[PDB]
RNA sequence: GGUUGCGGCCAUAUCUACCAGAAAGCACCGUUUCCCGUCCGAUCAACUGUAGUUAAGCUGGUAAGAGCCUGACCGAGUAGUGUAGUGGGUGACCAUACGCGAAACUCAGGUGCUGCAAUCU
RNA sequence: GAGAACAGAAAUCUCCAGUAGAACAAAAGGGUAAAAGCCCCCUUGAUUUUGAUUUUCAGUGUGAAUACAAACCAUGAAAGU
RNA sequence: AAGCUCGUAUCAGUUUUAUGAGGUAAAGCGAAUGAUUAGAGGUUCCGGGGUCUUGACCUAUUCUCAAACUUUAAAUAUGUAAGAAGUCCUUGUUACUUAAUUGAACGUGGACAUUUGAAUGAAGAGCUUUUAGUGGGCCAUUUUUGGUAAGC
């Protein structure tokens, strides 16, 4: 490249330029009408790694976004989920959590509890008669792709049925087809519930076996059939609204011998001294 | 210095004839210039000639100007 | 420069008065310096005045 | 004929700077602005919307109105021989907090807390500005600084 | 131990004069040879030399991955007799050859098809060539990870027991 | 101190060529019954964390590196400019008096900082 | 720039580099890159009721434009527009 | 011209302090765009004569420029602020706003006097009605367009 050319060059934002914040989306989710002053707009950011889920309630200020509470779906073993940490019924768990989470600490869990009876039914959180209205957040999927099925409506069903406000349509989750405009509930539950990974086990068992070892072998290790994982979902689900309050992992070691550890492998720069003392070696050399 | 006398009469105004302290085009003092000479600092391309400086990667100024 | 010397009471020729001597005040002096002569007065010149 | 446009003469003023196109970082968008601010203008040329005429440009005025994505500001003109109370309604891309008057609360909240401390000990408190003052009087020493005589140089042409 | 070289994919290109039974004729062949419906492409701009205008519809092409890929590529490699020039392999380590007819593959003559060209083109790479595609996080394959004329010129004899001019 | 999610300022952060990376994380990677999307499960979607790898991404370091940033009685009180004279000069223009005051150039130093939450020898 | 039968400087296909050197009905100047450009999907807000404000200015009119209020709609998972 | 309401009150063809806006002078072209002199080192299965030249490009340099070019960027002019219609504490109203007495706006009650918030000046400040003449201009310094120039 030129000298001109670097010169001229105009490098964008650094979250830009490392391809995880879409700028464009983020001026619209977090721009506040100015005549309601410093009232807070919260997001519920929910992002998809490998083997992870996360679930997080942000809102912005000018040193920086600021979270309110906070989940993720490798805490689920201490509920009974132990398995799948990254299907669709992992995303519906992990937004309850945050849901339940959340209205505790805020002190409206005893309002709005949600619903317990969940059948795959489209639903808002309605409003109680002369009290507090429902806590509102709005749904933050990043760069992730609009599709009807994917996992992050899954999360966004969770956190509605969790007694959380979030605006939604009902066309984006699974169980809809375009020719008419209705959702199928049996199909919603199914997946809430992990049916699609129940008949897959179920079919896969009785086509071939060496594939169901190498898979769902985890399963076969700790006894669990295709027709008991719709208990431990179940389970899970009482089990969140039990003790939805965040516990975290105890250190085994403390702050500073980690950092003692890791100065070990980090390599440092050079004084100016010997870096010209380096140019005059390779001169003489 | 004749040569650009006999040149003045073709501009009107007035000009003046002084004799410049540097070697040749180059911007440099006559006795600068054959200090950097001396010391293999110059090199020449076409009718002009390159510099050495301090600046720059090694491998690129050790090729170039070897005798220094 | 006319404003300048309405401000300091100078509205004819050969008038006079003291002016402190401040930042805010030298710069008067500048805007009006061709059209006054101005000076360090001494405790003579002060009394007789 | 001539040309009176409303952005005519504007080729320089709204263009943006330097290795600074693009989209507006998002403080901009998070500041908040209340009925008796003071604010200047500075139009934005990426946002075609809410834009200010060009004779605001560089101006400075109070806030009267806040509406959604826009506040409203007072302006005064000189038309004539008089002043004129403009309104304009502009976006807040196009407006800045200003910092003439933030410094001066400062002094403000400095003027009490000095005020206060002298008030039971000492008389006089003194919270008035001054400006720059006529040196004092001091002495110079030429210890290891003895006066180095200058003379003008010689005239030459070195071209 | 991670960088073995692998294909991409093969893409199959036919580039017809013109549109019309023609082009659909050509078509047809890429519907059995490779399984999968081609696509046509049109012209950018006009000539009024080759005989094409705007939009005229006067090419069609199909791309394959996976295996399948390998067993055309196979097939393709009979006509030049596993024997390609020094040219045909690009600086960025791909490599593509054309042939003049296709019922030497073993396709039926059918009159009502007739004889025509292909050209094959083959992109290699190697394993985490997703970094650039991905949507989020998209980035660049290092220096020494990329793949050059040599290696694949390598590559490409170590199997199918080629020469190279 | 390392890493991840969401950020603020938006190159001291970019670019080029090399080298190094324990733990965790991230990633590459495996599969196509189901929702979904394609000429092509490459992109997108779903399933498994199982079969594998630190090769790349990623982070850090190296370079009389390019660029960028800061500073300097470096250039320079130079160029320019407000005000003044019945100043110079045929003119073009220039000098002086009271004030303000550059850019290029030269040289030196620097090469991201930081807010919230979670996690790890 | 490097590659592929007819195929050549310009037909179609592939990769690499590419701060916009393209495009955005028109004159010119601004502005714009996960867009304001290209392609695809759905739509009629190019709607209803009357006020305030900016430019030309006498602070008259006309033209154009800006920000809201009260309705009714379009689009999107949504914030929004 | 007639006055009217008031009289220490705020004002000012001015400076200072603090904080904004601008793209002219100058400067720049081994920085973008557009002009422009000279060679040098490379590059062609891809210009054309000839068995090696002339053009084209690319790399590092070199001379000279721009009212309708520009990274940088003055001087002079120019916006706002420097308090009682202010600051601080506590808590009243609402159909607006907030997940929420949360916030927004306007208030009750309490405290802080004129070195009460830079300089200088202030033939007093503020305000209203009505009507005359005028609506051919010209000259000088500086900036500046057309024109060879002009008492143009
Ligand atoms: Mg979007
Ligand atoms: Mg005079
Ligand atoms: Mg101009
Ligand atoms: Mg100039």
């Amino acid at each position: 490249k030129s000298s001109a050319y670097s010169s001229r060059f105009q490098t964008p934002f650094r979250r830009r330029r490392e391809g995880k914040t879409d700028y464009y989306q983020r001026k619209r989710l977090v721009t506040q009408h100015k005549a309601k002053y410093n009232t807070p707009k919260y997001r519920l950011v929910v992002r998809f790694t490998n083997k992870d889920i996360i679930c997080q309630i942000i809102s912005s200020t000018i040193t920086g976004d600021v979270v309110l509470a906070a989940a993720y779906s490798h805490e689920l073993p201490r509920y009974g989920i132990t398995h799948g940490l990254t299907n669709w019924a992992a995303a519906y768990a992990t937004g309850l959590l945050i849901a339940r989470r959340t209205l505790q600490k805020l002190g409206l869990d005893e309002t709005y509890k949600g619903v317990e009876e969940v059948e795959g039914e489209y639903e808002l959180t309605e409003a109680v008669e002369d009290g507090p209205r429902p806590f509102k957040v709005f749904l933050d999927i990043g760069l992730q792709r609009t599709t009807t099925g994917a996992r992050v409506f899954g999360a966004l069903k969770g956190a509605s049925d969790g007694g959380l406000y979030v605006p939604h349509s009902e066309n984006r989750f699974p169980g809809w087809d375009f020719e008419t405009e209705e959702i199928d509930p049996e199909l919603l539950r199914s997946y809430i519930f992990g049916g699609h990974v129940s008949q897959y086990m179920e079919e896969l068992a009785d086509d071939d076996e060496e594939r169901f070892s190498e898979l769902f072998k985890g399963y076969l290790a700790d006894d669990i059939d295709a027709d008991s994982l719709e208990d431990i979902y179940t389970s899970a689900h009482e089990a969140i609204r039990a003790d939805p309050a965040f516990k975290p992992t105890e250190k085994k070691f403390t702050k500073e011998q980690y950092a003692a550890e890791s100065k070990k492998y980090r390599q440092t720069k050079l004084s100016k001294e010997e870096r010209a003392a380096r140019v005059a070696a390779k001169i003489a050399a | 210095v004749e040569g650009l006398r006999r040149a003045r009469y073709k501009f009107p105004g007035q000009q003046k004839i002084i004799l410049s302290k540097k070697w040749g085009f180059t911007n440099l003092d006559r006795p600068e210039y054959l200090k950097k000479r001396e010391a293999g600092e110059v090199k020449d391309d076409g009718a002009f000639v390159k510099f050495l400086s301090k600046k720059g990667s090694l491998e690129n100024n050790i090729r170039e100007f070897p005798e220094y | 420069p006319r404003k300048v010397l309405q401000l300091l009471r100078l509205t004819r020729i050969n008038s006079g008065t003291f002016v402190k001597v401040t930042k805010a005040t030298l710069e008067l002096l500048k805007l009006i310096e061709p059209y006054v002569a101005y000076g360090y007065p001494s405790y003579s010149t002060i009394r007789q005045l | 004929g001539k040309s009176h446009g409303y952005r005519s003469r504007t080729r320089y003023m709204f263009q943006r700077d330097f290795r600074k196109h693009g989209a507006v970082h998002l403080s901009t968008y998070l500041k908040v602005y209340k009925v008796g601010d003071i604010v200047d203008i500075k139009a934005n040329g990426s946002i075609q919307k809410g834009m200010p005429h060009k004779f605001y440009q560089g101006k400075t005025g109070v806030v009267y109105n806040v509406t959604k994505s826009s506040v409203g500001v007072i302006i005064n003109k000189m038309v004539g021989n008089r002043y004129l109370e403009k309104r304009l309604n502009l976006r807040v891309e196009h407006i800045k907090h200003s910092k003439c008057r933030q410094e001066f609360l400062e002094r403000v909240k400095a003027n009490a807390a000095k005020r206060a401390e002298a008030k039971a000990q000492g008389v006089a408190v003194q919270l008035k500005r001054q400006p720059a003052q006529p040196r004092e009087s001091r002495i110079v020493s030429t210890e290891g600084n003895v006066p180095q005589t200058l003379a003008p140089v010689p005239y030459e042409t070195f071209i | 131990p991670m960088r073995d070289l692998k294909i991409e994919k093969l893409v199959l290109n036919i580039s017809v004069g013109e549109s019309g039974d023609r082009l659909t004729r050509a078509s047809k062949v890429l519907e059995q040879l490779s399984g999968q419906t081609p696509v046509q492409s049109k012209a950018r701009y006009t000539v009024r030399t080759f005989g094409i205008r705007r939009n005229e519809k006067i090419a069609v092409h199909v791309t394959v991955r996976g295996p399948k890929a390998e067993e055309i590529l196979e097939r393709g490699l009979k006509v030049k007799e596993y024997q390609l020039r020094d040219r045909n392999f690009s600086a960025t380590g791909n490599f593509g050859f054309g042939i003049d007819e296709h019922i030497d593959l073993g396709i039926k003559y059918d009159p009502s098809i007739g004889i025509f060209g292909m050209d094959f083109y083959v992109v290699m790479n190697r394993p985490g060539a997703r970094v650039t595609r991905r949507k989020r996080c998209k980035g660049t394959v290092g220096n020494s990870h990329k793949t050059t004329k040599e290696d694949t010129v390598s590559w490409f004899k170590q199997k199918y027991d080629a020469d190279v001019l």
